[PDB]
């Protein structure tokens, strides 16, 4: 019944459609991920670190595409914008985790904290979990076990905080460094656990400059985000 | 016996209003469209078919045995009727289970790949089994009315899918309640655990486990009120738990009215 | 001294004020009083152009009312045949993460950009059977939050670093900046003498610009919130103002100063869009609450809403012919409106 | 001196806002009004066209 | 237009006390949580206490917990920071800044180098 310029419309866009189900699956089976941190983090160090381990000057986002077992990610570094995020943060309502990493050695890391509840708090990032990577642990144990600075000086709660039993420290490492470092988690922590209501979760993890397991770790709670999506879709959690 | 019959066609009847009106939502509400929403659709229209079949097994064996006629043949489809229906029940009901762990297993989000195996099965296995119990009972032990289930040899050829659909189904539901138990690894999660495994033990239909490898004369008094009586409101509660209890469902309804 | 500089600042800002409340000799409110309301405007979505995988980010609408771009950030450019809901094309994005498109006024090209911090220029009516990038800006130091044809040549663009620029997309160079604002622009719209164009932005301000002359010749304060969405009246001599702050505000370019705020108390979402109907009796603003509302420019009363959207609305364009409004949406729907006699 | 030059910038930008002709709003207001009458039958969202003219007819 | 206008800050010995006071012009001051910000001069800016839109919920950081206490007069549309017992780490240029949106806790930029809805700032020298 169509004209055969309505014909060869209609083919057009079925061409189309057709290339759009394929980007689609594509599109669907990648785990989109916005990797954020100050400065002072290593994110520099984990996207150097997996763009060697898998697979202009302006340019205020950087995509580093890695891959563990089949599932493809495409981690996303903001680079070139200003310092004001309240707007360009929201592009990534959709992605699958926000990797939060802090420079736990630096007791600056107070920024971190305020940073965390804003990114935990928006009203477009809620329904987002957070890898939260506490990097640079070996920076963190020199500085404790050094004693020139002292938590408690930057956050008076230390005096009183006591590692908790849930606490999986390395065989080798000092109680004080667990210490240290079960504090600054559980700082984030509570950030946490004040208002994701189970909409979303935080996911600590202790990492160094460069460590290998830092692809498995984002696998797994992606993983696990997504277990718990389908398990709330089924009203199950 | 008859408080049974009472019971078990009027929680049908429930059921079938229940499900259409479920099925019209999920069909309608083109944002719930999601392969889960077709997956419980299928489900629902299978409960409809055991429902149907079931009245027209019962309907056909009362009347065409004696008080209708040639009616003969409409007794014997009748009881394939009733078997194909009972077998797509007991299939999706397994096929909501392997989607639900193939969506918690599978490392993409993009198993809708498996949503078409689901559907290739949950109907073609039934027809298939069916096809062969028909084409045995004609060609071995036809009987005037197909109902006579004591042909072993044939018999198991619904019977045995169903018991192996019910035990795989078991599994699946204990591995969904360990991936549950390590999500929620301490007072109200334990509340949410017996919440969800209660909306689960409709959804498989867990409650046949109680009465699927025995056999058919062991705990039958128990085994027709919960079978036969509860089974017949299980599509209601299924309805009830996966469409009307459902957020998306109700917000969906919501911003349409 | 930067004290004196700042009291003379103050000062400045005191003598704008005072001059603005000398021209408020009667408000919009008053003089529309007597003009006989708009109605209950209902319209229908007549399409929903579905195809999108990821939320909307931007919409621009062809000069021939007919052929829609949508910005999608699963990296694809869509063209969309309203009519039909034909796809004329799909242009696969070297950055997923655009926030604004473009349709030139010829058609001929389409521009997007957004954290690549690139306006990426799309020639549509290449020889080859697919559209290619023609040019990709690169001098913003800052997200691409709107850009907008002048021609075919040039280019005006928004960033999140505070300022505009015109490019020149021959050349690929910037023939001029627009420096003044102070926070994340948001936004541009053109007058339709191409001449000016106003650029709201996170610093609650808007202003307006001489494309030739690079130049703010006013800013407009009345905004608590960041400025989201501008648009501007047909008739080149005001525009409005969409908000963080759940108000749209009309601005005179010579009354130098707010006609008119649009606000309900029920409204707490944001303005997300902001755009006139061809008359300009109707001001379309989409919300962060997923609804669009079209008020009464006059007399600032909601004609209606546009309730159809299953998530924040995102882009809202009326055609130049003014026969549909499409509204975009973080929904990845893109359903196009209109009335009905 | 950043800070000199950007508050010198700031002075002289609000002097050229200062120094502006503008009209009464109520003047403006006439004049949007005026526009919004004489196009109200120019704009199909204000006054919907016949369906046999509107091209996104069903 | 929106405009903050710190007060109050000034020399001080150290352990006083000093009430810093924000005057909030042009926007619904009840609708937006409010911050306290400073830049000490040796350091970036730094956030040191917010509080809601009632007051409800109120938030500083662990150099300021006990110290100072952030307030808000919704009625005469001003902020205030009880900055007791002041140290010489609390030298610093003070502002006074709002949340972007209404009706929202995100908190975004209010430390940033540059953002809209802050005020010139009130140096305190201890």
């Amino acid at each position: 019944t169509l004209s055969a310029e309505d014909k060869a419309a209609v083919e057009r866009s079925k061409m189309i459609e057709k290339q759009l189900q394929k980007d689609k699956q594509v599109y669907r089976a990648t785990h989109r991920l916005l990797l954020l941190g100050a400065d002072n983090s290593g994110k520099s160090t984990i996207v150097k670190q997996m763009r060697i381990y898998h697979v202009v000057k302006t340019s205020g986002i950087f995509e580093t595409k890695f891959q563990v077992d089949k599932v493809n990610f495409h981690m996303f570094d903001v680079g070139a914008q200003r310092d004001e995020r309240r707007k360009w943060i929201q592009c990534f309502n959709d992605v699958t985790a926000i990797i939060f990493v802090v420079d736990s050695s630096d007791y600056r890391l107070q920024e971190a904290l305020n940073d965390f509840k804003s990114i935990w708090n928006n009203r477009w990032l809620r329904t987002i979990s957070v890898i939260l990577f506490l990097n640079k642990q070996d920076l963190l144990a020199e500085k404790v076990l050094a004693g020139k600075s002292k938590i408690e000086d930057y956050f008076p709660e230390f005096a009183r905080y006591t590692t908790p039993e849930d606490a999986t420290p390395e065989p080798g490492e000092d109680p004080r460094v667990t210490r240290a470092k079960y504090f600054i988690r559980d700082e984030f922590l509570r950030i946490s656990t004040a208002s994701g209501d189970g909409r979303h979760y935080c996911y600590p993890h202790f990492t160094c400059s460069v460590d290998t397991e830092n692809a498995r770790r984002i696998f797994n709670d992606c993983r696990d985000i997504i277990q718990r999506m389908h398990l709330r879709q089924y009203e199950l959690l | 016996f008859s408080t049974v019959k009472i019971i078990y066609t009027v929680g049908h009847s429930i059921s079938i209003v229940a499900l259409f009106v479920a099925i019209t939502i999920l069909v309608a509400l083109r944002r719930l469209h999601c392969p889960r929403n077709y997956v419980h659709t299928q489900l629902f229209t299978t409960f409809i078919l055991k429902a149907g079949a079931v009245f027209l097994k019962d309907a056909a064996l009362f009347h065409s045995d004696d008080t209708d006629h040639f009616s003969t043949v409409l007794c014997k489809v009748s009881v394939a009727a009733s078997h194909f229906a009972t077998m797509t029940n007991f299939s999706w009901l397994l096929a909501e289970a392997v989607y639900l762990n193939c969506l918690l297993a599978s490392t993409s989000p993009s198993s809708r790949r498996a949503f078409w195996w689901l559907v290739l099965a949950g109907w073609g296995l039934p027809v298939l089994f069916t096809g062969t119990w028909v084409s045995c009972k004609l060609a071995f032990e036809d009987i005037a009315c197909w109902d006579l289930d004591d042909t072993s040899p044939y018999w198991w050829i619904i019977k045995g899918p169903i018991v192996l659909s019910v035990g795989v189904n078991f599994g699946l539901f204990l591995n969904i309640i360990r991936i549950l138990v390590r999500k929620l690894e301490t007072q109200s999660q334990y509340w949410r655990l017996s919440k969800s495994t209660l909306f689960l033990i409709p959804l498989f239909g867990i409650h046949y486990i109680i009465f699927n490898f025995l056999p058919d004369n062991a705990g039958l008094g128990i085994r027709l009120p919960l079978e036969l009586g509860l089974g017949s409101f299980q599509g209601f509660i299924v309805a009830i738990l996966y469409c009307f209890l459902n957020q998306e469902v109700r917000t969906e309804i919501s911003r349409k009215w | 001294e930067l004290d004196q500089l700042r009291q003379e600042a103050e000062q400045l800002k005191n003598q704008i004020r005072d001059a603005r409340k000398a021209c408020a000799d009667a408000t919009l409110s008053q003089i529309t009083n007597n003009i006989d309301p708009v109605g209950r405007i209902q319209m229908r979505t007549r399409r929903t152009l579905r195809g999108h995988l990821a939320k909307i980010y931007a919409m621009h609408w062809g000069t021939d009312s007919r052929l829609l771009v949508s910005a999608s950030q699963d990296g694809k450019l869509i063209i969309w045949d309203s009519y039909t809901t034909n796809k004329v094309h799909a242009i696969p994005l070297r950055s997923s993460w655009v926030m604004t498109c473009a349709y030139a006024p010829s058609g001929n090209y389409v521009a997007c950009g957004g954290l690549d911090n690139i306006c990426s220029i799309y020639n549509l009516k290449t020889r080859e059977g697919n559209v290619r990038v023609s040019r990709e800006l690169a001098g913003h130091t800052g997200y691409l939050s709107c850009c907008r044809f002048l021609d075919d040549n040039q280019i005006v663009t928004s960033s999140g670093d505070t300022t505009c620029a015109l490019w020149d997309i021959e050349t690929g160079q910037q023939t001029t900046t627009f420096t003044g604002h102070t926070g994340d622009v948001m936004s541009l719209s053109l007058a339709p003498d191409t001449r000016l164009f106003v650029s709201g932005a996170c610093d609650a301000s808007a202003k307006l610009w001489d494309v030739r002359e690079g130049m703010c010749r006013q800013t407009f304060t009345g905004h608590e919130s960041d400025i989201n969405a501008i648009c501007f009246f047909p008739n080149g001599n005001a525009f409005a103002t969409g908000s963080d702050d759940a108000t749209c505000r009309l601005f005179d370019l010579r009354a130098d100063q707010e006609l008119m705020t649009y606000s309900h108390d029920n409204i707490i979402c944001g303005i997300t869009s902001v755009s006139f109907s061809k008359s300009g009796r109707l001001l379309l603003a989409g919300y962060d609450d997923f609804n669009c509302n079209v008020w009464d420019a006059l007399k600032a009363d909601r004609a209606g809403v546009l309730a159809g959207h299953d998530n924040r609305v995102s882009c809202l364009g009326v055609t130049d012919d003014g026969m549909a409004v499409a509204t975009g949406s973080w929904d990845s729907f893109l359903k196009i409106w209109n009335g009905s006699s | 001196t950043a800070s000199i030059a950007q508050a010198r910038k700031l002075v002289e930008q609000l002097k050229m806002e200062a120094n502006i002709d503008r009209i009464k709003v109520s003047k403006a207001a006439a004049d949007l009004m005026a526009y919004c009458e004489a196009h109200a039958k120019e704009d199909p969202l204000l006054t919907p066209v016949p369906a046999s003219e509107n091209p996104f007819r069903e | 237009q929106v405009q903050l206008q710190e007060s109050g800050g000034g020399l001080v010995q150290p352990g006083g006390s000093l009430r810093l006071s924000c005057a909030a012009s042009g926007f619904t001051f009840s609708n937006y949580k409010m911050n306290w910000v400073r830049q000490a001069p040796g350091k970036g800016l730094e956030w040191v206490s917010d509080i809601s839109q009632s007051g409800a919920s109120i938030s500083y950081t662990g150099s300021v917990k006990g110290r100072f206490t952030i307030s808000r007069d919704n009625a005469k549309n001003t902020l205030y920071l009880q900055m007791n017992s002041l140290k010489p780490e609390d030298t610093a240029v003070y502002y006074c800044a709002r949340c972007p949106a209404p009706f929202t806790r995100d908190c975004f930029d209010v430390t940033s180098t540059t953002y809209a809805y802050r005020g010139q700032g009130t140096q305190v020298t201890v």
